[PDB]
């Protein structure tokens, strides 16, 4: 909004917040506020504006209906107005994907399902989120044939393990107002969700087994099943004489 | 160890062997060993982090490696003594200005300046100090007077 | 194990030492990332 | 088309027919964010957005812009002799014709539309040396165009920049008192910038005595005066999402 | 008439930090007066807005550091510094 | 594009093939390497510098070229005397492009003493009675200048018309010094890095070259070197030479992100396979 | 400027001469070098790098607590108008520039030992007369008589206007944002030291800001959550060392400014502040804006040991009182806590753990602190830590009325 002379209500800044900051891990604030001004700045020259107002003329038939129906016709031959609208939504997808992989990798983040929770996984860093979202930012470009931005600048810079997006402008009269945009109802990431809810239980038929390994010297005769061992095992960890190897 | 950050010196692998003791591999229990395996695991690594804006160095970060004392309080020293001399843009603008007799005034923007250093200052002592050694290093006949 | 009470001692608080009588080898501390701009980078000169 | 143009499309309607046309507002304020987040702080990826809304304008307008009328006006008042190198020289040296079709004039009504992302503002050699005086004739004559030119920028605090730089041009001949810490009536107008330096006779312009600063006070009030009030207006179609974030 | 060009303007890809130029000194001030001179802006006519400005670069880490190399290869050497020979070759081995 | 402004040191090869040689041969070992630097220096602005490096103090010297951009795109256009200038405007009717009357024209042509009135008004002209300052403010702009004097500092100086009118008016060599600035414009390309002789505000994509040597003192711009160092030094911008081998730039010997253990560090490794029949099959006057 | 200062020398724990060594003097004072800033030349970044845990000194107040007790037996002009000598050493001059033993041709008269002994400027003319030189002494003796005036932390001073920061102030504090409050303190302390300054001074009032916003995070109140005009302190974990703090500036709601000024003294009520760096560096800052600008009124005797009762010019019973208020680290630590959980910005069991942790924490400084008085009694003729008895560390003072005043200070 424009604010003419009230000076309580002039705009000192325009931020945009990864995550709400009662809920930020630091700081880290975005890199606009070292700017003097809360937007860019593009110098004009006074002189030329003021012979564009001072000599303002028009043609001598100037029906305006018919200047602006045939001025404003080639313009809605595009289709921009329909490609803004479906890059939008597989923004959105995106988005929620790549936020929902972060948060099942990190060891407390975003409130997500996490149907994965089982497997062993180093709590990601900053860093090491970049990486993830890079993969995934990466997928669905060649996956929807895509070109431009979509997700670059969330692993590019800042902080990757971001929550909820919200955009907000501070006034000089100390008032905030912040605009949160929560995702609507997204598709992909709910079937997403059971892939790996199914993966837990069927984990077998993509070559990867669950459980520990024993390494008994068996020297029979008959059969063998390794894979499903009837016979029971050996010992367990709280088994009585079983030693634990130390650190090194 | 998974649950530490650490710094990769990426060009001096054989540093990084001795700036992080506790990243041992002990296979056979010689005396090297019977004191390395009593390392707590996780005295390794940054502690803490002073970040303050996205996509921005932070300022500073504290770690815990390979270091003596009396090298860390001579140079701790050395930095506070760094401090000692530098100012605020606010400072040094109004130097300026008055400097001039209030000609040329002029001023700063408004926005975070996240880690400047300007050691650019002194008490008058130091001036006063300095002012006489100079007119030590004179010969006090005319020959010292004329260039000034 | 004193020179090493940070690297073994359990009991090492940070911020610790022993410095006028004894030196220890493996300790905490800063780094900075300091920026040492020029003139014109702290403030709009009157230029030309 | 703000029903400029009425249309009509005919189209068959079987049962099994998809048109993936529509997004919901949320996912249009999601996109418009994330368009924040991707050009950062990078000027240069944002230009090009006023460049090509300019762009569509002037392929648009039905204005024409010509100073010949104005050059006749100003070449008979003037003594067009190639001599009085008083401000006839530095207003001619302005008149003449530019290659750059106004460029500058439809940079600003763009910016308009996309203001909080970029800001149009007054170039910094634009304006007159603070140490130079009122006297000074090709001063008194950028300040003129200054204070012409102010309303057009999106820049908010292009009134107390026009204001100043009057008042650095009358320091000596109208000693005012600026009650901001720090700054002074010879300080540079184009450096106010931030809200917190707005000098409270500015603010209230009953600060300044008649009869001791008659010019600026009548400047000041001019300015509160006469400087526009914004507006609002609709635009898009309600079927629609509305992709706005504060407005 | 309808040119597509002044329509379908987004911000390509890797935007916010392209023009960073590669160094490790003050990354960020580097970067934020690339973007200006390549948004074909000169200082002199921008004025006191450009002293105290930044803008991301490449050679900034999520983190926060100084990097010179992708993240990866930073990951990689350290991986690389350690790797104890698997099968060894000593007399006394049963 | 950075920038590294260079001081040549004591016996700086000046003649040779690449000026980039005689900063450090080993930049040339790669084409990987050699194909990241512009030079820039040109030689019109080189002669310039020889001449008025008898008329300008170090510091007002400094003060007038730091502000220039890197490629210099104005001209400095010099004009005949007005009895021989005037009829420029009238043996093409069109090149009257400020229009000076007609009347006034064959006036001048007529008078025994014809006045500055052909340049009077002109926008931007430069009278003898001017500052070397005057041009280099303008030079900034970009725009060509026109001038009545050839010692003129910070643009190529070119005639502003055939050569006719300055015959007489000027000398065989006089007339000669400006050829290649009549035609002088050559490009000026975008790579990582370029250096460059002319000075610059030091600052956070500007580099000052430190090669631990001393000056030519033959070199104009020799004098410079100490505020140009100190300013450098007190903001850490010096850069060693080995610096510039690396594939990002950091002021700093022995860095821990870099072994610097490569056969381009090597400098005994000097190699000579290329050729092109030039007459130099060698040189013997050059010395790595 | 400020032409007029007061002051009070320390007092004797019953023992019958000033507590310092000569080597003391001679380590802290000598070699013929100017004494009046070098409160800062001992202190860095953190304990981890300073040789407070052993021998001489052994504790982070420890020098500054001798330098006070150095000063009480050599500030004799401004309690008798002439410049005396204590066990043979003198000032050098009559500006008082160094310290050197006494001449053997004209000795000055020797000091008659005292304790609390009240101080005015204007019992020495030549102070005035060469007040642009002499200025350094200003700020010292204001800082040796915050200390003496209290058992346990010193005193200190705070207050918040009802109108918003200038906008010098936030320029200043936008270039201080990564710097930890150790290294903001010497600055403080080197502003007003050197030259003297009108109380209008833009520092001044920067300094001022600091003061408040320091307290106002040291209580919780400010937080990332809610910020005074963006600004606000984080303080390290307490599970590794929470004895550090840098400022920060965030997006966070701003506090809304007081209904009225408001105003108040400060001190630690608890021993733990002469080990502690925050408590001495936040002392020291604030102690300097009322070095600069004198006491703005005179402190409540009420809560104050009795050699400070009614100390002219300094403390006093009456209507035009302000009233000072004291906490103890502990309690202060977990009513942090709490705030931080009720601004949601930590869970339930979080704020048991850190209460747990910060305890811990303290336990040590306290096990440290008991341990070394015993090593050095103060019968030994030096003080290097001030004496205290055991219960001293479980008083939670003030502390509730404290975070009140936070409360209302930041609403």
């Amino acid at each position: 909004p424009f604010t003419r002379l009230v000076q309580n209500d002039v705009i000192t800044n325009v931020l945009v917040a990864r995550v709400d900051p009662a809920q930020r891990g630091d700081a880290a604030v975005d890199i606009r506020a070292t700017h003097a001004t809360f937007a860019a700045a593009l110098p004009v020259d006074p002189a030329a504006i003021v012979v564009a107002m001072l000599c303002g003329q028009t043609e001598t038939n100037l029906i305006p209906s018919h200047h602006y129906g045939k001025a404003f016709a080639p313009l809605f031959a595009s289709n921009a107005m329909f490609t803004r609208n479906q890059r939008a939504v597989i923004t959105r997808e995106a988005f929620v994907c790549a936020r929902s992989a972060v948060a099942q990798c990190q060891d407390a983040g975003f409130l997500v399902p996490r149907p994965l929770d089982a497997l062993r996984q180093f709590d990601v860093t900053s860093a090491a989120a970049a990486e993830i979202m890079h993969a995934v930012n990466d997928a669905f470009k060649t996956a929807f044939d895509l070109d431009g931005a979509l997700l670059d600048g969330l692993a590019l810079y800042g902080d990757p393990r971001i929550a909820d997006l919200s955009a907000a402008y501070l006034q000089y009269g100390g008032n905030v107002v912040r605009e949160h945009v929560p995702p609507g109802p997204s598709h992909i990431h709910r079937t997403l969700q059971q892939v790996e809810s199914t993966f837990m239980a069927e984990m077998n038929l993509f070559n990867v087994a669950r459980g520990n390994l024993y390494l008994v010297q068996t020297a029979t005769n008959g059969n063998w099943s390794p894979m499903a061992p009837v016979a029971a095992p050996p010992f367990v960890r709280g088994g009585p004489n079983v030693r634990v190897v130390g650190r090194f | 160890t998974s649950g530490r950050m650490i710094r990769a010196f990426e060009g001096r692998p054989e540093l990084l062997a001795l700036a992080y003791p506790g990243r041992a591999v002990l296979p056979t229990q010689t005396k090297n060993a019977q004191f390395l395996s009593t390392a707590i695991a996780d005295r390794i690594g940054r502690l803490d982090r002073a970040n303050l804006i996205g996509g921005e160095v932070s300022a500073m970060v504290e770690c815990m490696e390979l270091c003596d004392a009396l090298t860390l309080h001579i140079r701790e020293t050395y930095v506070m003594l760094l401090r000692s001399m530098h100012q605020d843009p606010t400072q040094i603008v109004q130097i300026v200005n008055e400097c001039a007799n209030n000609l040329l005034n002029s001023t700063i923007p408004i926005s975070l300046r996240p880690t400047i250093l300007c050691p650019w200052f002194a008490s008058s002592e130091d001036l006063r100090l300095q002012q006489v050694m100079h007119l030590v290093n004179i010969s006090s006949n005319t020959a010292a007077a004329l260039p000034l | 194990p004193l020179r090493w009470p940070g690297l073994v001692d359990p009991n090492y608080r940070v911020g610790t030492n022993d410095l006028p009588n004894r030196i220890t080898l493996y300790n905490s501390l800063y780094r900075y990332n300091f920026t040492y701009p020029t003139l014109d980078g702290i403030m709009y000169v009157r230029s030309a | 088309a703000n029903n400029l143009l009425n249309s009509t499309i005919p189209i068959s309607l079987r049962p099994t027919i998809l048109c993936p046309w529509f997004a919901s507002s949320e996912d249009l304020r999601l996109q418009q964010v994330m368009h924040l987040v991707n050009i950062s702080s990078n000027t240069a990826a944002a230009l090009p957005l006023v460049e090509a809304l300019s762009t569509l304008l002037r392929s648009v307008t039905p204005l024409v812009l010509d100073p010949t009328v104005l050059t006749n006006a100003i070449t008979t008042i003037s003594e067009s002799t190639t001599q009085t190198i008083s401000p006839i020289s530095e207003i001619l040296r302005l008149l003449q014709p530019m290659g750059n079709d106004y460029a500058a004039f439809w940079k600003c009504i763009a910016s308009w539309a996309y203001n909080g992302l970029v800001t149009t503002v007054l170039s910094e050699d634009a304006f007159p040396d603070s140490s130079q005086s009122i006297t000074h004739l090709p001063s008194m004559w950028k300040c003129l165009f200054l204070t012409l030119a102010g309303p057009m920028t999106s820049d908010p605090h292009s009134p107390v920049k026009v204001f100043m730089a009057l008042a650095n041009l009358l320091a000596q001949p109208e000693p005012i008192a600026i009650g901001v810490p720090g700054m002074h009536q010879t300080t540079p107008a184009s450096q106010f910038s931030h809200p917190g330096v707005w000098p409270p006779g500015f603010l209230n312009p009953q600060l300044i005595n008649p009869q001791q600063a008659p010019l600026l006070r009548a400047f000041a009030e001019h300015i509160r005066a006469n400087w526009p009030q914004p507006s609002e207006f609709g635009y898009g179609s309600t079927l629609q999402g509305s992709a706005n974030l504060f407005i | 008439t309808a040119s597509p060009a002044d329509t379908n303007v987004v911000p390509a890809k890797d935007a916010p930090t392209t023009n960073s130029p590669p160094s490790t000194t003050s990354p960020n001030q580097a970067a934020a007066d690339a973007n200006q001179q390549q948004a074909g802006i000169v200082s002199s006519q921008s004025g006191p807005n450009a002293v105290g400005d930044s803008a991301p670069s490449t050679s900034v880490n999520n983190d926060g550091d100084i990097i010179t190399r992708p993240t990866s290869d930073s990951i990689a050497a350290v991986a690389n510094a350690t790797k104890p020979a698997a099968v060894v070759s000593d007399p006394q081995s049963m | 594009m950075i920038t590294i402004v260079v001081i040549p040191t004591a016996h700086f090869s000046w003649t040779d093939t690449n000026f980039l040689n005689s900063v450090d041969y080993r930049l040339t070992s790669q084409p990987k390497i050699r194909d990241r630097f512009a030079v820039y220096a040109p030689g019109w602005l080189r002669r310039q510098l020889d001449e008025f490096s008898a008329s300008l103090t170090a510091s007002e010297l400094l003060q007038a070229l730091q502000t220039i951009p890197i490629p210099v795109k104005a001209r400095c256009l010099l004009l005949p005397k007005p009895k021989r200038f005037a009829q420029w405007l009238l043996d093409v009717p069109s090149a009257n492009i400020w229009h000076i009357p007609v009347t006034t024209l064959r006036a001048t042509v007529a008078s025994k003493h014809p006045s500055s009135d052909v340049y009077n008004y002109i926008p931007d002209h430069v009278p003898p009675s001017a500052e070397f300052d005057t041009v280099t403010r303008r030079v900034a702009a970009g725009r060509d200048i026109y001038v009545r004097s050839t010692k003129v500092l910070g643009a190529p100086l070119c005639l502003a018309a055939p050569a006719k009118y300055y015959a007489g008016y000027l000398s065989t060599h006089q007339l000669d010094g400006v050829y290649p600035d009549n035609w002088a414009p050559d490009n000026f390309h975008k790579r990582e890095f370029c250096l460059t002789i002319l000075p610059s505000l030091l600052g956070p994509r500007t580099f000052l070259l430190d090669v631990d040597a001393d000056r030519d003192a033959s070199y104009p711009l020799s004098v410079l070197w100490p505020q140009l160092r100190v300013l450098a030094l007190k903001s850490r911008l010096l850069l060693p030479p080995v610096a510039l081998l690396r594939r990002v730039v950091d002021p700093g010997l022995k860095p821990t992100w870099s072994a610097d253990s490569d056969a381009a560090f090597r400098a005994l490794r000097l190699s000579r396979p290329s050729s092109a029949s030039k007459p130099t099959g060698f040189d013997f006057s050059a010395l790595p | 400027a400020q032409r007029q200062f007061f002051g009070l020398t320390y007092n004797f724990y019953g023992q019958p001469a000033p507590l310092f060594d000569l080597n003391d003097l001679q380590e802290l004072a000598g070699c013929y070098a100017r004494p009046w800033t070098s409160r800062f030349s001992h202190l860095a970044i953190s304990t981890g790098s300073l040789p407070v845990w052993s021998a001489r000194y052994p504790s982070v107040a420890s020098r500054n607590i001798i330098v006070n007790t150095l000063l009480g037996a050599h500030l004799n002009p401004f309690a008798g108008g002439q410049v005396t000598s204590h066990q043979g050493i003198t000032w050098r001059d009559p500006v008082l520039s160094s310290l050197a033993p006494v001449p053997a041709i004209q000795p000055p008269p020797v000091w008659a030992v005292a304790e609390n002994v009240p101080l005015d400027s204007n019992n020495y003319p030549t102070y005035v007369l060469n007040l642009s030189s002499m200025w350094p002494i200003n700020q010292d003796v204001h800082i040796m008589t915050m200390w003496a005036l209290s058992d346990q932390g010193p005193i200190y001073h705070l207050e918040v206007p009802v109108d918003p920061m200038p906008a010098a102030t936030t320029a200043a504090l936008m270039a201080y944002i990564g710097v930890p409050i150790a290294h903001l303190a010497q600055t403080a302390y080197r502003f007003a030291g050197q030259l003297p300054q009108s109380p209008d001074s833009t520092m001044v009032s920067t300094i001022r800001w600091l003061s408040a916003i320091w307290f106002g995070s040291l209580t919780g109140r400010l937080n990332r959550s809610r910020t005074c005009n963006g600004f606000y302190f984080e303080f390290a974990k307490p599970a590794l060392n929470p004895d550090q703090a840098v400022l920060k500036w965030n997006d966070g709601a701003r506090a809304a400014p007081p209904a009225a000024a408001q105003s108040s003294y400060m001190r630690c009520i608890s021993p733990h502040w002469q080990h502690q760096i925050v408590e001495v560096a936040g002392a020291l800052m604030s102690q300097s804006v009322t070095a600069v600008t004198g006491l703005p009124a005179l402190i409540d005797e009420a809560t104050l040991p009795a050699w400070s009762q009614g100390v002219a010019n300094l403390t006093g019973n009456g209507q035009g009182v302000v009233p000072c208020l004291d906490y103890n680290p502990v309690p202060m630590a977990a009513a942090r806590h709490l705030q931080w959980r009720q601004d949601g910005l930590i869970t339930a069991a979080q704020e048991a753990q850190l209460n747990n942790d910060y305890t811990a924490y303290a336990l040590t400084i306290e096990r440290h602190l008991t341990a070394m008085l015993v090593a050095n009694p103060i019968a030994a003729g030096r003080m290097p830590i001030q004496p205290f008895n055991a219960a001293d560390f479980g008083q939670a003072g003030q502390t509730a009325a404290a975070v009140a005043l936070a409360q209302a200070m930041f609403v």
